[PDB]
DNA sequence: TCGAGAATCCCGGTGCCGAGGCCGCTCAATTGGTCGTAGACAGCTCTAGCACCGCTTAAACGCACGTACGCGCTGTCCCCCGCGTTTTAACCGCCAAGGGGATTACTCCCTAGTCTCCAGGCACGTGTCAGATATATACATCCGA
DNA sequence: TCGGATGTATATATCTGACACGTGCCTGGAGACTAGGGAGTAATCCCCTTGGCGGTTAAAACGCGGGGGACAGCGCGTACGTGCGTTTAAGCGGTGCTAGAGCTGTCTACGACCAATTGAGCGGCCTCGGCACCGGGATTCTCGA
């Protein structure tokens, strides 16, 4: 039959990284201005990032047949691209 | 009354910001973002708490990372303002 | 208005819940029950996968769109009957509204019931008002600019994801990519005399008066009904150089019409071709275009007519009939 | 005596293309790709799996080191290719 | 509706099949065809092994579906 | 006392040796145990990269009116394709050169 | 007479478990008996610059708590350390104070 | 069952470089993974330079000779010195 | 009647000649020799096989025209036309090697 | 046996304006001329730094063009067409 | 809007050398058993992931305003490119010499494996003080005049 | 250069939760012995690298003229920084539910391992044609009016 059951799903949540959320991590950067336009750039980078590491982290999940994300094999999906993170290994 | 420059605070914020080790972006609005992105890769996906800030500690500092970078193109362009072919060009260079 | 992170509204967890006096509360007072959430779940789809009938008979009294497309395009039809409600699909039933529907899977309602008695009782016989001009004069995008700025719109660079309104300054639609773009989203075509209208009178005027009856009125209609777009579960394959539309302008019509960007040639003998399991929902009813949705598009240029349109699952279409697609929204047989 | 995948690569070429030679240093490059594709898919199992304390490198180890090394539809393809593949080897 | 059973050699075949029939069936006419006896046929589709019993609408083989043959090991 | 000795390449169908890469697999200290299904499982993904390269190299040198290929036809079937430039983004093909293209504003 | 082999050599780190790991991390056949001496003693010397950067770092900063900022700044402060750690991603580092001349009016 | 680090190895390494300044566990975890990075990374390279010479075993040469490769200018001028004092005075001893 | 050039177009079909072609754009022997003498500190009386030389060149030009091409963007970023000695370091310190 | 020096001046000016052409370069400012030859100077040292090292530990006096193919792989710049 | 000249491309004819083929040989893939154990699976336990609710509150947001500067235009100059002439060394051909790379044979010392014994570090507590947290004070910095 | 508001640095009370220290134990590290082979060492063949000499010409070097672009200066609008009022979810506590991570026990099918076999691949050689090269006639850029 079928899965019986609504599958859920989250949508347009990129808009959580709000303005000054991205001000914040250009002013850490060294930035002084900021264009309005960079916001929507800066997002979209974010977001192609994250699934540029997020789908080596289900992939390392769905390896050992588990159902959630850990710790330690979404360190391993950042080694993998060279960006080590020390910290949570 | 009295008011800063524009330019001024700005460089109040790049000496605070900097100095600081606190994760600039909201934790509650990335993990929400995770877990949209993460749903295109596996439905009912579960994320351990230190999962997400493992995923956002490195995120975040990719983020700063490239404005940094987005800044020497900003300056190499003879400018002050970092605009959205800054953050393409770095990308470009940067082999993304 | 007030939304969940799931995209589920006030109507969304009133009905899975199914508290019926928050369902009159808001229903009485004005709101839009024909609403899809994040997934794509209508009201009417809540309703009936958790076991509610007196939420169901307000939506229907309330003219509530029943023929909509869910997640995986699942009408309520289906859920209905996948959660094994009989006097929901005979409630159903009561008022028709395709029977015979179908999934992105392309199992009927009836795929699902596993059950004698569904069997026997299913066979028998607005937001901002975005307004920006595509290819007009300069006086004429001034004309726009002060109309929007009057009624509280505002001017984006050509294109966004809240454009409603569209302009052509002839009688007949071209073929840029603001056009394109808005037919896909299902936006309202106008003859550039509905902003004559509304200077005359400095008010809104109705759109149904100066909207063609095309292709675009199609779509907008599809969007009306929640019905997905067009080009739903069909997977394109960009082949070779482009010279009169960009490969890019090509990849964001796909991309505006629901349908993926195929990165790798589909061989027809391959075995990802012939495992896609996806249906088209504007193929034609009973034509051999539904169970074979894969198209490699290609300008008609030099490589002509192949003998050969369809082998197996994949298509080798010209960009030419892509664009009449457009044009007449729908998938034309080869 | 050297080993080089020469002999596949032309049976695969003439598989895809049946009228199409290839040059001393084509052959030279092709079979450093299927050298150096070996090395990164066997290396990835390696690592994957020392990750869950395995010992043994399984059918499923190369398909999730083929779905990481591999970008987009090309991991599809080529775990789709595999898994056709261990059927038929697994079913004679 | 026909299918394209594709031998080890490389060399397909194209027969007549129906469209809510088993396996069994189709798996017999291939001896019409070259002569394989049906107890050591073992054909395969999408990467599954589609054993006897189940009908042709289980695995969603639709129209010109390219699927495999191997044979077992005694008779290749 | 033996059977007909049919290659296990034969067996799966695919063209890359399965022994080859059995051999390989074990003498290379991967792991302690490798499996049976993991040699054919990557000499089918080698031989369908090893496919795919080689079908955008032959349409590549189809197009200079050229049968045999040579590393420029390896370079320009790469460097075009999305995926398998991503896969090989940082491999230097020799004596590929690069592709053909110049800045829309270099031209006058 | 149990004198452990990290006493011998006079390190500090384990050469026990450098060989251990080295056995099981499946690097090769066989494991010579220099091999874990020698790479605990290059992990206990890289470990003791980046500790004594670290703890410059905090005595700058008026500190007696090496904190992963201080980490931070050790590893990005000197030439050869942001060579060979240029890549890794220090969680909660921060980032080096600096600002371009451009910036500053 | 229970994981392992070098936390007191560090411990005891920061004791005698700066006896009177402590670690935190943040910091501790960090250095516990930097030292399980570069152990990766030298005998990571100790695999392949072994490979490359035909060779079935990781002697003290193919340490040194990764510890030349990996680390970068004076940090493995130091590193191999730090090395061939260690392993004289654990052959000798 | 001296035909002379406009400048700018001889550049440009010089960049579609060298674009097309896949010859080595450094002449062997000097590079050979500069690479002989680099590898002269670190072990004298060192011998390098014909096809590490060529290796080593073969790698150089790719990393050598990778820079230009990545040069060449930084250019066009500050409006510019010609590569100046300010965006080769740019594109080395985005890259990732002058940092 | 023989003494080298200079030898840098051998990449001329109009190698790199050949390899600027094959970059896309179509001008250049006569500053480039110097500023890539120590560019290339660098990138030869550390891939020939990691090549010796390689002949060393192989306890051999002849850099073949395996140990230079693996420098470079180490430095993420894999090069086809030498493995054999 | 035209006229002379350079570069690109296609067609046809020639010729050196490398790709495809064939043959002898050998060692590695195949098959057949045989035995040990790695992990698939069933089962139990516990914890952290998910969900919800209530309350506060600091950051996100919209709007008004000023001005910093991004960009376009103009002018200047300078330096890089295109070209002709001189130079020179890269390259090809040929020849010679020998240092070391590859191979093989011999041996022996180093390391895996096994049994036994023992104490070092990890889980578990448990006491304690250093950086945050607030409060108060002083110095240097930015903005206006 | 001087005055006022304010960010930033510094001294002090207390304070609490994470860091430093003590303890049981058990499992991994250390000793000792044995066996096997991987590698060190010596001898040998050749081959592949290095060095040198002679001639050629095509790339490199240099001088020169000019014009196109780099760069400085100035004006204008507009878009971004900044402040203020409003709001709106982030965040923290408190509780509850349970899905799945994690550990344990069985056993069985799968993979290591050894012996016999053979045929597919690998080295040596052998030939011929796709491709490099050259000449002629007919399409595209480019300078130059």
């Amino acid at each position: 039959g079928g899965a019986k059951r609504h599958r859920k799903v989250l949508r347009d949540n990129i808009q959580g990284i709000t303005k000054p959320a991205i001000r914040r991590l250009a002013r850490r950067g060294g930035v002084k201005r900021i264009s309005g336009l960079i916001y929507e750039e800066t997002r979209g980078v974010l977001k192609v990032f994250l699934e540029n590491v997020i789908r080596d982290a289900v992939t390392y999940t769905e390896h050992a047949k588990r159902k959630t994300v850990t710790a330690m094999d979404v360190v391993y999906a950042l080694k993998r691209q060279g960006r080590t993170l020390y910290g949570f290994g | 009354p009295h008011r800063y420059r524009p330019g001024t605070v700005a460089l109040r914020e790049i000496r605070r910001y900097q100095k600081s080790t606190e994760l600039l972006i909201r934790k509650l609005p990335f993990q929400r973002l995770v877990r949209e992105i993460a749903q295109d890769f596996k439905t009912d996906l579960r994320f351990q708490s230190s999962a997400v800030m493992a995923l956002q500690e490195a995120s975040e500092a990719y983020l700063v990372a490239l404005f940094e970078d987005t800044n020497l193109c900003a300056i190499h362009a003879k400018r002050v303002t970092i605009m959205p072919k800054d953050i393409q060009l770095a990308r470009r260079i940067r082999g993304e | 208005g007030h939304m969940n992170h799931r995209g589920e509204t006030l109507l969304h967890i009133a009905s899975i819940k199914g508290d019926i006096p928050s369902v009159e509360y808001l229903l009485q007072n004005g709101s839009d029950p024909n609403v899809k959430d994040h997934a794509g779940w209508t009201p009417l789809h809540e309703a009936c996968n958790h076991g509610h009938l007196k939420v169901v008979e307000l939506l229907l009294q309330h003219k509530a769109l029943v023929n909509t497309t869910g997640y995986q395009n699942d009408s309520p039809l289906h859920d209905a009957a996948k959660n094994g409600h009989v006097d929901i699909v005979k409630l159903l039933l009561s008022y028709g509204a395709s029977r015979n529907a179908v999934n992105i899977f392309g199992l009927r309602p009836v795929d699902y019931t596993d059950d004698e008695s569904m069997k026997s009782l299913l066979l028998l016989p607005d937001g901002p008002l975005v307004l920006i001009g595509s290819g007009l004069s300069s006086e004429q995008q001034k004309m726009l600019s002060e109309l929007a700025v009057i009624l509280k719109a505002k001017k984006y660079t050509e294109f966004d994801s809240t454009v409603t309104h569209v302009v052509v300054p002839g009688d007949a639609v071209q073929s840029t990519l603001k056009c394109m773009l808005g037919i896909l989203n299902g936006c309202w075509i106008l003859k550039f005399e509905w902003v004559k209208a509304c200077l005359r009178r400095k008010v809104c005027e109705q759109e149904e008066k100066y909207e063609i009856p095309e292709g675009p009125r199609r779509s907008r209609l599809n969007r009306e009904q929640l019905l997905p777009k067009l080009f739903d579960g069909c997977y394109f394959y960009l082949w070779g150089t482009f010279k009169h539309h960009p490969k890019d302008n090509l990849i964001k019509l796909v991309t505006a019409g629901g349908g993926q960007i195929l990165s790798r040639k589909p061989k027809p003998d391959s075995d990802v071709t012939q495992t896609i399991n996806t249906v088209a929902y504007h193929a034609r009813p009973d034509s051999d275009q539904r169970f074979c949705t894969q198209y490699i598009i290609y300008e008609d240029l030099c490589n002509y007519h192949p003998e050969r349109v369809r082998q197996g699952k994949v298509w080798k279409a010209p960009s030419s009939w892509f664009i009449d697609c457009v044009m007449s929204f729908e998938l034309l047989p080869l | 005596r050297k080993e080089s995948y020469a002999i596949y690569v032309y049976k695969v070429l003439k598989q895809v293309h049946p009228d199409t030679g290839i040059s001393s240093k084509a052959m030279s490059i092709m079979n450093s790709f299927v050298n150096d594709v070996f090395e990164r898919i066997a290396g990835e199992a390696s690592r994957l799996a020392h990750y869950n304390k395995r010992s043994t490198i399984t059918s499923r180890e190369i398909q999730t080191a083929v779905r990481l090394l591999l970008p987009g539809e090309l991991a599809k393809h080529a775990v789709s290719e595999g898994t056709k593949a261990v059927t038929k080897y697994t079913s004679a | 509706m026909q299918i394209f059973v594709k031998t080890l050699t490389g060399k397909t075949i194209t027969l007549e099949v129906e469209p809510s029939d088993t396996i069994e069936n189709v798996k017999a006419k291939i001896q019409d065809k070259e002569g394989i006896p049906p107890d050591q046929q073992r054909l395969i589709f999408a990467g599954k092994q589609l054993e006897d019993g189940r009908t042709l609408s289980d695995y969603n083989i639709q129209k010109e579906s390219t699927l495999h043959l191997v044979l077992r090991l005694r008779g290749c | 006392t033996r059977a007909k000795a049919c290659t296990r390449s034969s067996r799966a169908g695919l063209q890359f040796p399965v022994g080859r890469v059995h051999r390989l697999l074990r003498k290379g200290n991967y792991a302690e145990r490798v499996g049976a299904g993991a040699p054919v499982y990557l000499a089918a993904v080698l031989e369908y990269l090893t496919a795919e390269i080689l079908e955008l190299a032959g349409n590549a040198a189809r197009d200079n009116k050229k049968t045999r290929i040579i590393p420029r036809h390896l370079q320009l079937a790469v460097r075009n394709d999305e995926e398998l430039n991503k896969l090989l983004g940082r491999v230097t093909i020799a004596q590929g050169g690069v592709l053909p293209n110049i800045q829309s504003v270099l031209l006058p």
